[PDB]
């Protein structure tokens, strides 16, 4: 996997472009997956220039004439099966071709070599053809290029028109070609013996190799694509494509002219991300722009309000901005235009690129920097490529621009800084917008009726409202959520209850809020799109909105701007209409606003204040949902924007779900009176309305930020109109009709069903007199609201029959948990099967069956020390596995106690922010565990509250004694499932006996992830559900996020069937299990183990406060206090009790049924009946798509092998049969070797080794120590020691010391290397990730996310790059140079010094959590001179040299930066 | 005040009347609290999830409700919440056994910190609404034609 | 694909929907495919069955008619989406049809269904 | 104690056996005997008679300042059998480490080298 380019700078082509571009392609198969046959690939393709000498010497020997001009080649992909339709499209292309007068020469047939493919690869293997098309009329390079552009769309079009499939056109063009197929990466100049030509030369060349999630190849998906190559995936397509197909209806050019019309539908079917982006690319390139402008209006850069960049550059970004929706999610580009050559990164820079100038005028980039074998005094500059940045090289006239170069010449063409200022402001509107006009607030009656009429109580007033208008943040909840889903309630449940958010699992990463807030824009304009193929003044002109939410006097001043050319449309529709009365309304009003739009009005306003005692509303959501959607139809939405009065709106979850279906400014009324009439009361305090209300809106804000960042999107403009979310309970017709694309795997209520419901609340508001609002219950359990899984009588009959050791009592709980109507999907499923009973007693053994079960990861932190160790010793204690989760552990439990008691535990985890993660605490349980989503908060990170953190734990963690700590959402490691494929390499190779298991959450689309994880090596997977404790996280993630794991397992079980993968893995499944019914049923379904939780924290004293973040559980289980956990009255007994019975009422039911073990009933779907609720209720669900039975085949339908999956063998098996007196004689060492970049985790091994024998601190420093000469790979000295140097002459790669554990590393430039040391970037990105102590001297400049929660290490690195030193915790950072912006950003623990030169730190720095000062103490000048003294003595620098040379006049340059809350604690203050 | 204050402070019931003075009169034992000491009293609630002091309360008040509407002032609402619900709160407050239906299952009794003293913040709260007039009536707005007949004044007749 | 089930799935239940009638729900044939070769089996496709009733209380006649424009829409709007291998053995109320790439003998080995009683 | 072991890995049986003992070709790998050096061929090593300290006159058990000449000859190899004698015995005293002839480059060594 990975991407590259190389380019000769001055122009002039050379066969040592295209042989460099070869062997830079047989160096990237330790990133591929590997497959047992040898052959199978997934991809891979290299894209050159034409050579022209080649072609015309064919044409020659063939007979005819050599032409004048440049030739034209096209290569194609035909059928193969049947010889008839190789006919058609011959014909075809011919017949098209000669429309235009160009002349044929002939076809030709590309050799091959079908010796190389697989099997699955080459049953669909197309007939790969060239075309040899000569131009003869005389035009023009560009016009040539032109029309062979649209014969080829035209040619698509009508090849499309006679359905003929397995049809493709790799390239057509006379400038470029394009050779790509499903072979491996190294086997690509087998397969196409033509490249070994020797008069094959270009001045540029491509490539690319991907790394596919399923194993069902298709040719016409592999990259590079045409004027395109990607890496890494785009997060919003669902919402691209719903723009460009409303960008369509007005473009024009008179570049193509009539043939335009043959342009229209630009993105086809059957395309991927990387097909539509490369599409609207390059029907942007061809119409006369630029590949760097494109770039730049395509994937734009993060536009910052610091005086770090000059406004030119500002201009020209707000102009690209404003004209196009940007392309987000992790993207490497390297794309070329017919004359540029430019390689670019995206808006957060995720992904790696590196380049190298030699003095041969070449430059190589690509995503790992060893790739090709340069000589060691040839390189001129080393560099990489931050956030945002690009690298461009000019073909025609030889030059290379650099990004500031590059940028500087860009904002020059067109004077953007005189067209920005059409652009008008709203705040400006609502100052000069006169202090008049004010209305009357309505009534208390009235406010009570019309808050009645849609469901809202008086615990939405008083626990979810009063917090974000008092503080400015949202509630937080400490408890799963065990309330029935929409569907299955009784009460009114709005309709924005029937939508579950969405999130991103290991393909893609989530995004940081908190600190990287300055790379997110809530920017809205009216009056925006138009014509996306100008360059002209008009093009910006429109009203800018700061927000996309507006109060009520913000909405009048833009009503009033807006004037006559807005339209209000009613939104009610009659009580009295009848029984088909909202279907009447909705066709009403999505008429009313298509002849509204045509009459001129350019906006609409989707209002309902007419709602009274005889008109009921229509549902906000359905009403925008179907008015957008007949828009974008009808092509109209291109017109106007869409404004929504909405009454229900009250909590964030409203506005995300009507932003994404479509709307455009959102204003909520009812909200604000609401607001208006409990202040008046003066409940809220001394505050002013005008405060209540900008703290209101800021939270409103920040909700929406959180929601958007769960699946990995910046900006609102691209997240608007494209159906992130997933409907559960609606109907497939009425969620395929009027919204957009959302996928509904089980059809639910129709219309009928939602007016009913909508009529029923209406009357029972508006005919009865109302006095109050009902207390309700969907946070707390009430007896006037809905019905709870967890009741009263439940807890305390389980209680009694787990303390009293009564099985009667088990039965009588079981049978009052199974006696309640339906409440979950595994309701309405029954057991039924067709043989005859047979007696308990030959069922296995309780044994055999309680080994199934394990008890999930409930932090420290969370829990109380009293409550985890009573776990982990009952657990211990029957024979099954316990689980540590986050939060580290405690050393002293790593031997059994006196009484035989074992406080450890067989499971632990590996969170986002490796808080405990040490070499010791890997090399201490049975199977690891990677957590990247929990069932609770999905696409988020654990919080933990600043009094949470006592003495103990601070120490535990390695952090700073009372201060909140948030993990990150996003993984910092994993960005990709090549990543993920990586960290499990180092999991498997740190310890040599353990199993790794990755941890998903249920969703749509997760069968694709599975099979994917699937072929990373790992072996065994959990899929939590939407149900799942947690210890404090905010109420919308945990009602409004997730799925129920009936869907998620019934999906990757099939899934992994169908691509013969489910006999390597095994499934385990939690969330809601509650009996033994529930666990036959999961069984049935597909899993295989099971995991508890929550009802053991019942057995052993919880009694469902919901006050677990608050620090004052009263029975001391989640506590942290002393006098509270004094109070425990846990006991093991109890949860051995528990097991005990969950395992005899299993055996009871299997017994009943007629098998003898587990085995036997595993993947049997069809032992499975859905039952109906009864002829009153009327919903369609129908579980069909989870009962469908995949038939094996020769396999059976569980894991089958014993031991894990093993994977290949580095470097470091030589070291252990090396240096094995260190391990039998106890003596020194010192090993020299050669490394590659085809060497992963270098050092890991003898790491455990070294563990396991001595200790982590066992060993003095340096007592084993490693050479090495050349390009490390990836992770080099991960989970290293102390007593363990390496040494490494050269560079590394990336997650250099990820993990670090006292050892010591150290990277210099090779002594005969003419390199200024402080301007070349040495290392890459994420060094240091989670290091606990040791040390790091590196002689360069490292990448991005410098640092990253260190807790002990100690770094001298010679400069760094954006985001550097983010939420460090502990330890000493020295950086001699320059930094990035959001410098120490979450800094909460340690002390940096940086060497500022150009005095431009208070520009870069993230003022916030931490103070910057000079150094004015000795004791702090001391440790510097030490630092860089030592830094002097092992890397041999020169910079640092001068720098302790002239030591008195360059102290005066240090900036010193320690964080706030320690300014109190440390031992010598900072200050005098 | 955030009302989870059952940590740092202790239980105690209202004024009560030594015994060698109880044996003479025909009054009552106890006393009606104190303002200062009922706001502090009704601040020991935790608002629990799944609150066991309704699921035995016969009646089943909205006991959290009442409680939180009383530990920040606000007594008319606290009354009309208290009553909406059960038709002569201070007879219960005075007379209903509370070791044995509300006070004897709090999440804070079962955990040996004493129970929120519940029957008497009922007596506190309903009897303070008694003498400012809070209290009406509740007069039908059109008389229904109909009549209806009952035998015996108990608490269920009335 | 799993996707393109979906899609199939929606497409039939919108276009069924329009005319009014009532869909009771979708069946899975239960099958043997210990019987089918290998180059009849990785092309095999996936069988249901889908159960309409009617309730308009319409004649036999007019209701097959429907029933014939039903899957010819259905067959248009599949076809426009650039679905393959999608395909409708029969819809009607009158007959059924049970086919595919086996041998003669062992039909009723595949469909084990035509051994009810 | 930093682990650097200042034992060695080849011991030599000299002419004169100033130190050989049981122990000595027991803490050993791979052994050696040394027929003649390639300075002074047909000759034993000397030491002078002041070079001779108390560490090495213990060391070699031998009497301090007093001058050491070795043997020219070995009195054990007189010839092959002899040799073939001796390296059985050093095969049998040590069971795990090589025997290592020590020769001198000269005309006539073949026959000698096909012979050891
Ligand atoms: C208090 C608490 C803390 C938890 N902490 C973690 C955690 O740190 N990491 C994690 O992966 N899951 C954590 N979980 C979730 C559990 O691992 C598991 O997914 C959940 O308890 C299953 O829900 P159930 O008990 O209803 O089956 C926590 C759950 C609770 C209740
Ligand atoms: S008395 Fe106890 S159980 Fe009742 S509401 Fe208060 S905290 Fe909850
Ligand atoms: S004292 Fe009041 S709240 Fe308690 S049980 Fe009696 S009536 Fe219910
Ligand atoms: S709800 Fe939470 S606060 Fe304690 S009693 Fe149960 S773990």
């Amino acid at each position: 996997c990975g991407v590259g380019f190389i380019a000769a700078i001055d122009g002039k082509p050379r066969r040592s472009v295209v042989e460099k571009g070869i062997e830079a392609l047989k160096a990237v198969w330790h990133r591929g997956a590997v497959d047992a046959d040898g052959k199978t690939g997934d991809g891979a393709g290299i894209h050159v220039a034409v050579p022209q000498k080649f072609f015309k010497d064919h044409v020659k020997v063939i007979g005819h004439r050599a032409p004048d001009n440049k030739l034209a080649v096209g290569q194609v992909f035909l059928p193969r099966i049947s010889l008839d339709a190789q006919e058609a499209c011959r014909c075809i292309v011919e017949t098209e071709i000669l429309a235009f007068g160009y002349y044929i020469y002939g076809w030709r047939q590309v050799p091959i070599n079908v010796d190389i493919i697989g099997e699955k690869a080459n049953a669909t293997r197309p007939e790969i053809e060239q075309i040899i098309v000569g131009n003869n009329k005389g035009v023009s390079d560009e016009q040539f290029e032109l029309d062979l552009y649209i014969i080829r769309r035209r040619i698509e079009k009508a090849v499309k028109g006679e359905q003929i499939n397995d049809f493709y056109i790799c390239s057509l063009s006379a400038r470029s070609i394009i050779y790509k197929g499903m072979f491996l990466a190294e086997q690509l100049t087998t397969f196409y013996p033509d490249l070994l030509d020797e008069r094959f030369e270009s001045d540029f060349a491509i490539y690319h190799q991907r790394y596919s999630t399923n194993t069902f190849p298709t040719w016409p998906l592999a990259q590079p694509f045409r004027m395109l190559a990607h890496n890494g995936e785009i997060n919003t397509v669902k919402g691209n494509v719903n723009w460009m197909k409303a960008h369509e209806t007005r473009m024009e050019h008179p570049a193509f002219g009539t043939h335009m019309q043959d342009l229209k539908p630009v993105i086809g079917v059957g395309l991927s991300d990387s097909g539509s982006l490369d599409t609207v690319f390059e029907v942007m390139v061809r119409a006369g722009r630029t590949a760097p402008m494109v770039k730049m209006m395509l994937v734009p850069q993060a536009l910052t309000s610091s005086q770090t960049t000059p406004d030119n550059h500002k201009a020209l970004i707000q102009y690209c901005n404003s004209v196009m929706e940007p392309w987000d999610g992790p993207a490497a580009l390297a794309m070329t235009d017919g004359r540029w050559v430019v390689g670019g990164m995206d808006r957060n820079g995720l992904r790696p690129m590196r380049y190298t100038i030699t003095t041969d005028g070449l430059i190589i980039g690509g995503s790992e920097t060893g790739m090709v074998k340069i000589d060691e005094t040839q390189v001129i500059e080393k560099g990489r490529l931050g956030p945002g940045e690009m690298i461009a090289v000019d073909l025609q006239s030889g030059k290379l621009y650099r990004d500031r170069e590059l940028k500087d010449h860009l904002a020059t063409l067109k004077p953007w800084d005189k067209w920005v200022q059409n652009t008008t402001h709203l705040d400006e509107l609502v100052k000069t917008a006169s202090l008049k006009g004010e209305p009357s607030d309505m009534d208390k009656a009235e406010l009570r009726r019309r808050q009645q009429a849609f469901g809202l109580t008086m615990e939405d007033m008083e626990l979810i409202l009063h917090p974000m208008v008092e503080d400015g943040k949202e509630a937080i909840g400490s408890m799963g959520d065990d309330s029935p889903i929409a569907v299955l309630s009784d009460k009114y449940r709005g309709l924005h209850h029937f939508f579950r958010q969405n999130f991103s699992q290991v393909t893609n990463p989530p995004i940081d809020s908190l600190r990287e807030r300055r790379v997110m824009s809530l920017k809205t304009r009216l009056g925006n799109l138009g014509n996306i193929l100008d360059e002209d003044e008009t093009q910006t002109r429109l009203l800018q909105l700061e927000s996309p939410v507006l109060t009520t006097a913000e909405f009048r001043a833009m009503r009033d701007y807006m004037g006559d050319t807005a339209a209000e449309i009613d939104a009610t529709f009659p009580v009295d209409g009848g029984p088909e009365a909202l279907r009447d309304a909705l066709r009403r009003i999505r008429q009313e606003t298509e002849d509204a739009v045509r009459g001129g009005a350019t906006h609409v306003i989707l209002t309902d204040e007419a709602m009274g005692p005889a008109r009921a509303a229509i549902p906000a959501i359905l009403a925008t949902g179907a008015v957008h959607t007949h828009l974008i139809r009808s092509n109209l939405r291109t017109f106007t924007s869409l404004n929504v009065r909405t009454a229900e709106g009250l909590d964030t979850h409203y506005f995300a779900v009507l932003i994404g279906v479509g709307a455009t400014t959102v204003n909520a009324y009812l909200a604000q009176e609401a607001i208006a009439e409990r202040h008046r009361r003066g409940l809220f305090g001394s505050m002013p309305l005008e405060k209540g209300m900008a703290n209101y809106k800021k939270a409103i804000d920040d909700g929406l930020l959180k929601i958007m960042s769960k699946m990995g999107i910046s900006v609102i403009s691209s997240y608007r109109g494209g159906g992130n979310f997933e409907a559960i309970g609606l109907s497939r017709a009425l969620v395929a009709e009027h919204f957009p694309a959302m996928v509904s795997r089980i059809s639910g209520i129709g219309l009928n069903g939602i007016q009913k419901k909508v009529l029923e609340q209406h009357a029972t508001a508006y005919n009865e007199e109302v006095v109050a609002l009902p207390v309700g219950g969907f946070y707390r359990f009430r007896k006037s609201g809905d019905r709870h899984g967890w009741e009263g009588g439940v807890i305390h009959t389980l209680q009694q029959a787990v303390t009293n050791d009564s099985y009667t009592t088990f039965k009588k709980y079981s049978e009052q948990v199974n006696k309640r109507p339906p409440m979950q999907l595994r309701d309405l499923l029954e057991l039924r099967s067709t043989k005859a009973p047979v007696p308990v007693d030959e069922v296995e053994s309780i044994t055999a069956i309680r080994k199934r079960f394990i008890t999930p990861g409930m932090s420290m932190g969370a829990l109380s020390p009293e409550a985890h160790g009573t776990l982990n010793v009952a657990m211990n204690r029957i024979g099954a596995k316990s689980d540590s989760g986050e939060g580290g552990e405690d050393p002293a439990r790593f031997r059994p106690d006196k009484n035989g008691d074992n406080w450890n535990s067989a499971i632990k985890q590996v969170a986002s922010g490796r808080f405990g993660v040490t070499a010791e605490y890997l090399n201490q349980c049975r199977e690891l565990e990677i957590k990247v989503a929990q069932g609770a908060k999905p696409g988020e990170g654990g919080q933990l509250p600043g009094f949470k953190v006592t003495e103990m734990i601070a120490r535990l963690r390695h952090s700073t004694p009372g201060v909140m700590l948030i993990s990150p959402p996003p993984h910092h490691d994993i960005y990709s499932i090549e990543d993920l494929a990586q960290l499990i390499y180092d999991l498997k190779q740190i310890n040599p006996d353990a199993k790794v298991t990755v941890k998903l959450v249920s969703r749509s689309g997760i069968g694709t992830i599975a099979a994917g994880v699937a072929k990373a090596n790992a072996d065994i997977i959990l899929i939590s559900g939407n149900s799942g404790g947690t210890g404090a996280s905010p109420q919308t993630s945990i009602k409004f996020a997730g799925l129920p794991w009936e869907m998620g397992l019934s999906e990757v079980h099939q899934v992994l069937t169908l691509n013969r993968l489910r006999h390597r893995v095994r499934l385990r499944t939690d969330g809601g299990l509650k009996t033994g019914r529930d666990i036959v049923i999961a069984a049935m379904l597909g899993a295989e183990e099971f995991g508890i939780g929550t009802a053991s924290l019942i057995a052993m004293g919880c009694i469902m406060v919901r006050q677990c973040h608050s620090n004052t559980c009263p029975v001391g289980v989640c506590v942290q206090d002393d006098k509270l956990r004094q109070k425990f009255v846990g006991t093991p007994e109890k949860v051995v009790n528990l097991f005990t019975f969950l395992a005899e009422e299993v055996r009871e039911i299997l017994a009943g049924l007629g098998f003898r073990s587990l085995n036997e009933v595993i993947g049997r779907t069809d032992l499975l009946h859905q039952v109906s609720r009864g002829a009153e209720h009327l919903d369609d669900l129908d579980l069909n798509p989870r009962l469908a039975q995949v038939d094996p085949g020769e396999n059976a339908r569980y894991c089958t092998l014993q031991g894990r999956n093993e994977v290949p063998d580095t470097l470091d098996a030589r070291i252990v049969a090396d240096a094995r007196p260190l391990f039998e004689e106890g003596e020194k060492m010192q090993l020299a070797y050669n490394a590659r970049n085809t060497q992963r985790a270098i050092g890991t091994r003898l790491s455990s080794m070294v563990t396991r024998k001595f200790g982590m601190f066992g060993l003095q420093p340096g007592h084993i120590t490693i050479r090495l000469r050349g390009t490390a790979g990836q992770s080099l000295g991960a989970f290293a020691v102390q007593g363990i140097k390496l040494e490494v002459m050269g560079d590394a790669n990336d997650y250099v010391g990820k993990g670090l554990s006292g050892g010591t590393i150290v990277v210099r430039p090779t002594t005969s290397s003419p390199l200024e040391t402080n301007k070349n970037t040495i290392i890459g990105n994420t060094v240091l990730y989670g290091a606990t102590a040791g040390k790091l001297f590196a002689a360069g400049q490292a990448g991005e996310r410098f640092a990253v929660r260190n807790s002990g290490a100690t770094v001298v690195v010679e400069g760094c790059g954006s985001n550097g030193c983010e939420y460090m915790t502990g330890g000493t950072a020295v950086i001699l140079g320059r930094v990035g912006d959001n410098f120490a950003a979450g800094m909460t623990g340690g002390m940096a010094y940086v060497y500022d030169l150009d005095d431009s730190l208070p520009l870069y720095i993230n003022d916030e959590s931490v103070i910057f000062q000079r150094i004015e103490v000795g004791h702090y000048e001391s440790q510097l001179k030490h630092l860089i003294e030592e830094h002097v003595t092992e890397t041999q620098s020169r910079f640092a040299a001068e720098i302790l040379n002239d030591w008195a006049r360059e102290v005066t340059k240090f900036w010193q930066v320690v964080p706030k809350e320690m300014l109190n604690r440390l031992e010598v203050p900072v200050h005098l | 005040q955030r009302m989870l204050g059952f940590v740092h402070t202790a239980q105690r019931m209202p004024d009560k009347r030594p015994a060698a003075e109880r044996r003479q009169d025909f009054a009552e034992i106890y006393a009606r609290f104190s303002d200062e000491r009922a706001n502090e009293q009704a601040n020991r609630c935790s608002q629990c999830g799944v609150p066991f002091c309704q699921v035995h309360c016969p009646v089943s008040n909205n006991i959290p409700d009442w409680l939180k509407l009383t530990s920040e002032g606000r007594l008319e609402e606290a009354y009309e919440v208290s009553q909406a619900t059960n038709n002569f709160p201070e007879i219960c407050g005075r007379i209903c056994p509370q070791d044995r239906l509300c006070e004897g299952n709090c999440v804070i009794e079962q955990s040996t910190h004493g129970a929120v003293t519940i029957g008497s913040v009922e007596k506190y709260i309903n009897d303070t609404a008694w003498d400012q007039g809070w209290v009406k009536p509740r007069t039908p707005s059109r008389e229904l034609g109909l009549s209806v007949g009952v035998i015996g004044a108990g608490p269920a007749g009335l």
